[PDB]
C-alpha cells in the first residue's frame, strides 16, 4: 500500500526448523523479507519498514523504520531461529513500533510470517482485534504454518479485524510446500493489496 | 597590533615534517603530500613551508603559513609577527635591523 | 526605546550547576564549549532548566567551535525524549581566569545575539570554585545603537537593583563597550534538598 | 563429537547465528561415565575438570548441561564411599532438574 | 546432437565461474571487517588520550604530613598538595619523583626515580653482550670476580646466614690489552645485574 | 578441462550432473545473502572512523607547542592487580585512559616536565630520547612528531665529502697509495669474507709522518670511493681551558659518527 | 564478564536528574522512567556517574508489554565518548520504586551493551522513604536451594 509504514514479524521457531521451502523455513525468510521491503519502497518512496522477533515470550526490536536494506537484512542473521511465535504479545510490540515513527500520514501495518500456530489463547486475539482497528492498524497474516495439518485459527481473527474504514486485513494463503517461499508472496497479493474505505 | 614578535629558526616544510603519523613515516611523507594520498577517512593537510618560530619569551611553536603574505616572502632568519595567542603569521617583519648599518 | 534591555535574573537549576562542574574539572587545563537549553519567560526571566556540554574543540573556545552534526543530533536526541527546550544561550570556560569575555567570545555573542536576543554567556571557571557561588557570572548584550548615543544604562530599573562586582581587568573593560553583568540565583525544590 | 565440530565450519558461517557447543559437554559428559564403569575413574576426573572450566565462561548456562555434570560427579563419590562428599554435590543434581 | 542435457552444459559452465568469483568475494570482505576495526580502534585510542589530559611532575621535596606533601614543582612554585585515595601513603617518602594531576594538584601515582640524560647514555650502551664465554683465558682470574661480586648478589642468604658481611668491591688492574674491559662486558652478562 | 561441461558426461551421469547443477543454482541464493551481509559491514564500518577522524583534525591544526622527549617509561600491563598504573582502581585496563601504562615524559619550551599518557596516533617506537614531538598547546598530549635540528657545532664536524681525488693524481709515493686499498677498501667491498670468517675489519690505521705527504688528499679520495662519510675532526681545537667545553666536542662526535656510519 | 559489582557509588548528579528526568517524560501512577546510567564498570567498586533518559513506554495492561528504542542507544554512546571515555554504559536506572520480574526481561538486553551484569538501579523519585534513596540490585543467574530450580 502506498504511503505505509510496516514492521516485519520473523517467525523464529521450531516449525521454521522444519524446511517446507529450501533450505529450511528461516533461510526462505531471508529472501521473502527483502522481496516485501524493496516492492513497497518503489511503489511510495517514503515507505519505511522495521523488524522485530518473533521468538521466546518477548518479542525484540531488531531494526525501527529504515530504508537501508543492510539494517533489516542484519537482523535475520543475528537472530537466534529455535523459538515460538507468540502472536499476542507482537501486536502490541508492533503497534508501539507503528507509534513511533517519523510521519503519521501513513498507515500502520503488520505484516506478520507464521510457521508455527498460536501458542496463546484465542480470545485475547478476538480482544485485541477491536484496539487495533480502533487505531486503524491492520494485520496481514501469511498463513503457510497452520495449513500443514492445522486446522484455521487465523480465518476468524482476520475476520474481527476487517471492516472498512481505511485499513483492512487480507489473509495470504501460500500452498504449503516448495514453490519458494519469495514467489508465493509474489503471486499473493503485495503490491496490490490494499486499505478499502 | 598586539603581533608579538618571533623569528623563523627552522623552515620544516609542511609535507617532510609528517603532520599525519597513522600511515606515514617520520622522514617524510610523499615530500609534496602528506595526507592526498589518504581520501579513505578524509583528512586534508599539505601546505608548503610552515616553519619554526621562537618567542621572545623563548617558546617555539609550528605557526601559520603568511595570511596576508605569500609563502615565498617569508623566509629562514626574518622576523614575524603572529597573533596573541592563536599564534600564526599574519604579516612578516623585516629580517632584523640589518639596513642602514651596513650601509654606513 | 525598542528592546527593554534590562539585564536578566538567569535561574539555573541544581541539575545543570553540577553538570557544568563536572564537564569543567575534568577537562582542566583547557577550554570547554556547551550550549544552554531552558524557557525564557517574562521580559528579563530566563530559566535554564538543562545543559548539553559540546565536545572538547581542537582550535578552544571560538565562532567555529559549534560543529553543527553533534549540535543537530544532540537536541534530535533530547526531542526523541521530551527534554527537549530552546537555546537560550551558551557557556565557556576560561579554566584559569575569572569571568569575562575575551575578544572571541564576545563575537561568539553576537552571534547567539542573532539567534535570540535575549541570549546569556555564562563564563564558568571550575577550579578557583571551591563555594560554587563564585566565580560564576552571567552576562547578556546591551544593544549597540544604545552605546552611541549613551542611552547604555537601563539594566538597573525592574531588578532588585543589588549588583555584586569586583575587578577592573578585562572585566571592566567588558562591560563598559558590550555588557551587563547580572548574579546567578539559584532555583530549587524540596526534592532536589 | 566428529559431527558437530565439523557441522559449525560451515553451518555457522550460511546460516549465520546458532551454537553446537553447547551439545558437546554433554557428550563429555557421557565419555568420562564410560569411564566410570569400565573402572577407569581417575581418567573421567580430569574430562570433567576441563568441562567446568568451560562452564565459568559461559554467561548463560541452562540447567540441563549442568545436571548431567554432576550426576557424574555423584557416581565418582560413592565409588569412594566418601558419604559427605556424594550428600554435597547430589543436592545440586536434584535442584537443578 | 539429442541431448538437451547438451543443451543445459552450455549454460551450466556460465554458472561455473560465478560460484568461485562469489567465493573470493566472501573471503575478502570478512578480512576488510577486521582491517577497519583495527584502525578504528586506534582512532579512538587518540581520542581517550585527549580526554584523560596530561599530567605535571615534582618532586617531594619534605614530608609535611600523611596527607599533606611539600612537592617542588617542575613548572616553577613549591606547593602543599594532597594525597589522592588511590596513592598508598607507604608509597609516599622524600626525594621520590612524583606525578600529580594538574585539576585538583592532589598526588595521581608516584614515579620510579627518573635519570638525568647524562647517565642514561651509560646505562643505554649494549653490544649484545658476550659470554663468559668468549671471554677465554686466564680462568682463575674471572673466577674470583664471580666470588666477589656474583656470589653474594644471587646468594646472600649464605652470607646472613654465616653472620659475615657481604663482599662487595674489586679493582682490575693489568696491561693495556688484557681485556679489562672484554671482562667487564662479560661479567654483566653472565649475572644478569643492571 | 574444467567442470559442468561434456568432460564431466563421461566421469559422472548425465542424469546425476544435471540434477548437480540444480543444486548448485541454489547455492547462489545463499551465497548472494551472505555476501551482501558482509559488504554492508564494511560500509557502515567505515562510516565510523571518518567521525572520528574529523575530531583529531581540529587538534592537529596550528598553533601547537614544541617539546621534546626526556625519556620514555612505558609501564606494564597489569602492573598492580588490573591496572597498568602502579596504583589501584579496582579493574580497567587501558594505556591512556582510566589507566595509565604507556607514557612519554616531554620537557616543554615552557620550562615545564609534564607526564602525559601516550597518545594512539603515534608509534612508541619514534618516542626516543630527544625525539622532538609537537603537543597539544591547551593540554598537554604528544600530537605530532617532528624531524630533529641540527645545530652549527654538528654541521662543521659532519659530511665535507667533495668527489673523489683520485689517487692518479696524487703523485708519487707507491707504498702509501698500496696500503691504504689493503686497510679500508678491501675490507668495506669484501666484508662479506671478513664477517663469513668472522674476523674484525681494522680499527684504526694509524699514519704519522711529517706534513704535506699527501695523507688528506688520500682519505677524501678514499671515502667517496667506499661510500662512507668524511667527517673533519681537528684535535688541536679540542683542547680548551674550559673542561666542561672540551671534553663535550669529543661527545659528540663519536655519536654523530656511529649515527652517520659506515664513516670515514 | 565478572560478577564485581561489591560497592555502588553514587554521584549526587544522577539522584537530581532522575528527579527531573520522570518529570520531562511526565510518567506517573506507576508508569516509570526508565533510563540509563553510565559510569565505570568491570570493577569492584562502581561509580554511577551519569544518567540520562531514554525513549521508554510503559503498559500497565501487561507488564511484558513495554517499548524500548535500540537506535537511540546506539546513537547516545557516539555522542558520550566524544565528551568524556571514562563514560560507558554501566546498565539502566528504573524509577521503581516496586521491583518486578519483568525488569528481569529488560535487563536481558542491557546486557548487549556491557560485558558485566548490568546494574538495576532503584531511585525513588517519589520520596516515600525518608532513608534509602538509592537500593541497589544486580540480576545474577543461580541455581536456589530447597528443591528449586534455576532462578535468575
Ligand atoms: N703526492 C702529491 N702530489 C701532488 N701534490 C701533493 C702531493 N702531496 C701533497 N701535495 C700538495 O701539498 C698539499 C698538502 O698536502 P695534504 O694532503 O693536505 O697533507 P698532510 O695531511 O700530510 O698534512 C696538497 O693540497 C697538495 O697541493
Ligand atoms: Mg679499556
Ligand atoms: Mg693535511
Amino acid at each position: 500500500m502506498v504511503l505505509e509504514a510496516t514492521v516485519l514479524v520473523i517467525d523464529n521457531s521450531e516449525y521454521s526448523r522444519n524446511g517446507d521451502f529450501p533450505r529450511t523455513r528461516f533461510e526462505a525468510q531471508i529472501d521473502s523479507v527483502e522481496f516485501i521491503f524493496q516492492a513497497k519502497r518503489n511503489s511510495n518512496p517514503e515507505n519505511t519498514v522495521g523488524l522485530i522477533s518473533g521468538a521466546g515470550a518477548n518479542p525484540r526490536v531488531l531494526s525501527t523504520f529504515t530504508a537501508e536494506f543492510g539494517k533489516i537484512l542484519a537482523g535475520l542473521h543475528d537472530t537466534q531461529i529455535e523459538g515460538k511465535l507468540h502472536m499476542a504479545t507482537a501486536l502490541q510490540i508492533a503497534q508501539l513500533t507503528l507509534k513511533h515513527r517519523q510521519n503519521k500520514v501513513q498507515h500502520q501495518r503488520i505484516v506478520a510470517f507464521v510457521c508455527s500456530p498460536i501458542s496463546d489463547s484465542r480470545d485475547e486475539l478476538i480482544r485485541l482485534a477491536k484496539t487495533l482497528k480502533k487505531n486503524n492498524v491492520a494485520v496481514d497474516i501469511i498463513n503457510f504454518g497452520e495449513i500443514e495439518q492445522n486446522t484455521e485459527l487465523l480465518d476468524e481473527f482476520i475476520a474481527a479485524v476487517n471492516n472498512p474504514q481505511e485499513e483492512t486485513s487480507h489473509l495470504l494463503t501460500v500452498t504449503p510446500g516448495p514453490r519458494l517461499l519469495y514467489e508465493n508472496i509474489a503471486s499473493s497479493p503485495i503490491i496490490l493489496e490494499e486499505g478499502s474505505s | 597590533h598586539p603581533l608579538q614578535v618571533a623569528r623563523c629558526t627552522k623552515i620544516i616544510k609542511g609535507n617532510g615534517e609528517s603532520d599525519e603519523t597513522t600511515t606515514d613515516n617520520n622522514n617524510s611523507g610523499n615530500s609534496n603530500s602528506n595526507s592526498n594520498q589518504q581520501s579513505t577517512d578524509a583528512d586534508e593537510d599539505d601546505e608548503d613551508a610552515k616553519y619554526v618560530i621562537n618567542l621572545k619569551q623563548i617558546a617555539k611553536f609550528v605557526v601559520g603559513l603568511g595570511e596576508r603574505v605569500s609563502p615565498t616572502d617569508i623566509e629562514e632568519g626574518m622576523r614575524v609577527g603572529v597573533d596573541r595567542s592563536k599564534y600564526n603569521i599574519e604579516l612578516p617583519l623585516p629580517p632584523r635591523i640589518d639596513p642602514s648599518v651596513t650601509m654606513m | 526605546t525598542g528592546r527593554d534591555d534590562t539585564k536578566e535574573t538567569v535561574y539555573i537549576s541544581s541539575i545543570a550547576l553540577l553538570k557544568m562542574l563536572k564537564h569543567g574539572r575534568a577537562g582542566v587545563p583547557m577550554e570547554v564549549m556547551g550550549l544552554m537549553l531552558g524557557e525564557f519567560v517574562d521580559d528579563y526571566t530566563v530559566n535554564v532548566v538543562d545543559v548539553f556540554a559540546m565536545p572538547q574543540s581542537g582550535t578552544g573556545v571560538s565562532v567555529e567551535a559549534v560543529d553543527d552534526v553533534f549540535q543537530a543530533k544532540m537536541m534530535d536526541m533530547l526531542k526523541q525524549t521530551g527534554r527537549d527546550q530552546m537555546v537560550v544561550g551558551w557557556y565557556h570556560s576560561h579554566p584559569g581566569f575569572g569571568c569575562w569575555l575575551s575578544s572571541v567570545d564576545v563575537n561568539t555573542q553576537k552571534s547567539f545575539e542573532q539567534l535570540n536576543s535575549r541570549a546569556v554567556a555564562v563564563v564558568v571557571d571550575p577550579i578557583q570554585s571551591v563555594k560554587g557561588k563564585v566565580v560564576i557570572d552571567a552576562f547578556r548584550l546591551i544593544d549597540t545603537g544604545a552605546l552611541i548615543n549613551n542611552l547604555e544604562p537601563r539594566q538597573t530599573t525592574s531588578n532588585t537593583g543589588l549588583l555584586n562586582k569586583a575587578n577592573i581587568q578585562a572585566l571592566i573593560h567588558g562591560l563598559n563597550r558590550h555588557y551587563y553583568s547580572l548574579n546567578i540565583d539559584y532555583h530549587k525544590t524540596a526534592k532536589e534538598t | 563429537k566428529a559431527q558437530f565440530q565439523e557441522l559449525d565450519s560451515k553451518k555457522q558461517r550460511n546460516n549465520g547465528s546458532k551454537d553446537h557447543g553447547d551439545g558437546i559437554l554433554l557428550i563429555d559428559s557421557e565419555i568420562a561415565r564410560t569411564y566410570l564403569l569400565k573402572n577407569d575413574l581417575v581418567k573421567a576426573r580430569d574430562l570433567l575438570d576441563d568441562l567446568e572450566k568451560t562452564l565459568d565462561k559461559k554467561d548463560s548456562i541452562p540447567l540441563r548441561i549442568t545436571n548431567s555434570f554432576y550426576s557424574t560427579n555423584s557416581q565418582y563419590f560413592k565409588f569412594k564411599n566418601d558419604f559427605n562428599s556424594f550428600y554435597y554435590t547430589s543436592l545440586l543434581y536434584l535442584s537443578t532438574l | 546432437e539429442q541431448e538437451a542435457h547438451n543443451k543445459a552444459l552450455n549454460q551450466f559452465k556460465r554458472k561455473l565461474l560465478e560460484h568461485r568469483r562469489y567465493d573470493d568475494q566472501l573471503k575478502q570482505r570478512r578480512q576488510n571487517i577486521r582491517d577497519l576495526e583495527k584502525l578504528y580502534d586506534k582512532t579512538e585510542n587518540d581520542i581517550k588520550a585527549l580526554q584523560s589530559i596530561g599530567q605535571l611532575i615534582g618532586e617531594v621535596m619534605k614530608e609535611l604530613s600523611e596527607e599533606k606533601y611539600i612537592v617542588k614543582a617542575s613548572s616553577g612554585p613549591r606547593y602543599i598538595v594532597g594525597v589522592r585515595n588511590s596513592v598508598d601513603r607507604s608509597k609516599l617518602k622524600k626525594g621520590v619523583r612524583v606525578t600529580l594531576d594538574i585539576t585538583t594538584l592532589t598526588i595521581m601515582r608516584i614515579l620510579p626515580r627518573e635519570t638525568d640524560p647524562l647517565v642514561y647514555n651509560m646505562t643505554s650502551f649494549e653490544q649484545g653482550e658476550i659470554t663468559f664465554d668468549g671471554i677465554g683465558g686466564l680462568t682463575e682470574q674471572i673466577r674470583e670476580l664471580r666470588e666477589v661480586i656474583e656470589l653474594p648478589l644471587k646468594n646472600p642468604e649464605i652470607f646472613q646466614r654465616v653472620g659475615i658481611k657481604p663482599p662487595k668491591g674489586v679493582l682490575l688492574y693489568g696491561p693495556p690489552g688484557t681485556g679489562k674491559t672484554l671482562l667487564a662486558k662479560a661479567v654483566a652478562a653472565t649475572i644478569g645485574a643492571n | 578441462g574444467d567442470d559442468e561441461l561434456d568432460q564431466e558426461i563421461l566421469n559422472l551421469s548425465t542424469q546425476e550432473l544435471q540434477t548437480r547443477a540444480k543444486l548448485l543454482d541454489n547455492e547462489i541464493r545463499i551465497f548472494r545473502s551472505e555476501l551482501q551481509r558482509l559488504s554492508h559491514e564494511n560500509n557502515v564500518m567505515l562510516e565510523k572512523i571518518k567521525d572520528n577522524k574529523e575530531k583529531i583534525k581540529n587538534n592537529r591544526q596550528l598553533p601547537y607547542l614544541v617539546a621534546n622527549v626526556v625519556e620514555v617509561m612505558d609501564m606494564n600491563e597489569i602492573e598492580d592487580k588490573e591496572n597498568s598504573e602502579s596504583t589501584t582502581q579496582g579493574g580497567n585496563v587501558n594505556l591512556d585512559n582510566t589507566a595509565v601504562g604507556k607514557a612519554a615524559v616531554v620537557k616543554t619550551s615552557s620550562r615545564q616536565t609534564v607526564f602525559l599518557p601516550m597518545v594512539g596516533l603515534v608509534d612508541p617506537d619514534k618516542l626516543k630520547p630527544n625525539d622532538l614531538v609537537g603537543v597539544n598547546k591547551d593540554s598537554y598530549l604528544i600530537l605530532d612528531t617532528l624531524p630533529s635540528e641540527f645545530d652549527s657545532r654538528v654541521k662543521a664536524m659532519e659530511v665535507d665529502e667533495k668527489p673523489t681525488e683520485t689517487y692518479s693524481d696524487v703523485g708519487g709515493l707507491d707504498k702509501q697509495i698500496e696500503e691504504l686499498v689493503e686497510a679500508i677498501v678491501l675490507p668495506m667491498k669484501r666484508a662479506d669474507k671478513f664477517k663469513d670468517m668472522g674476523i674484525r675489519a681494522p680499527k684504526g690505521a694509524l699514519m704519522y709522518g711529517p706534513p704535506g705527504t699527501g695523507k688528506t688528499l688520500l682519505a677524501r679520495a678514499c671515502a667517496a670511493q667506499t661510500n662512507a662519510t668524511f667527517l673533519k675532526l681537528a684535535a688541536p681545537q679540542l683542547v680548551q681551558m674550559y673542561i666542561g667545553e672540551g671534553a663535550k666536542l669529543v661527545r659528540d662526535a663519536f655519536a654523530l659518527a656511529k649515527e652517520k656510519a659506515p664513516t670515514i | 564478564m565478572s560478577l564485581q559489582h561489591e560497592k555502588v557509588t553514587i554521584a549526587p548528579l544522577v539522584l537530581l536528574s532522575a528527579l527531573d528526568h520522570y518529570e520531562r517524560t511526565q510518567t506517573k501512577e506507576n508508569k516509570r522512567c526508565v533510563g540509563v546510567i553510565l559510569g565505570d564498570a568491570n570493577s569492584s567498586t562502581i561509580r554511577v556517574t551519569n544518567s540520562f533518559a531514554l525513549p521508554f513506554e510503559e503498559d500497565e495492561k501487561n507488564s511484558d508489554v513495554w517499548f524500548l528504542d535500540h537506535n537511540y542507544i546506539e546513537n547516545m554512546n557516539e555522542m558520550c565518548k566524544k565528551i568524556n571515555a571514562k563514560e560507558k554504559l554501566i546498565g539502566w536506572y528504573h524509577s521503581g520504586p516496586k521491583l518486578r520480574a519483568s525488569d528481569l526481561k529488560i535487563n536481558e538486553l542491557f546486557k548487549k551493551y556491557t560485558q558485566n551484569n548490568p546494574l538495576l538501579l532503584i531511585v525513588d523519585v517519589k520520596q516515600q522513604g525518608v532513608g534509602l534513596p538509592t537500593d541497589a540490585y544486580v540480576a545474577i543467574e543461580q541455581v536456589k536451594d530447597d528443591g528449586t530450580s534455576t532462578e535468575k
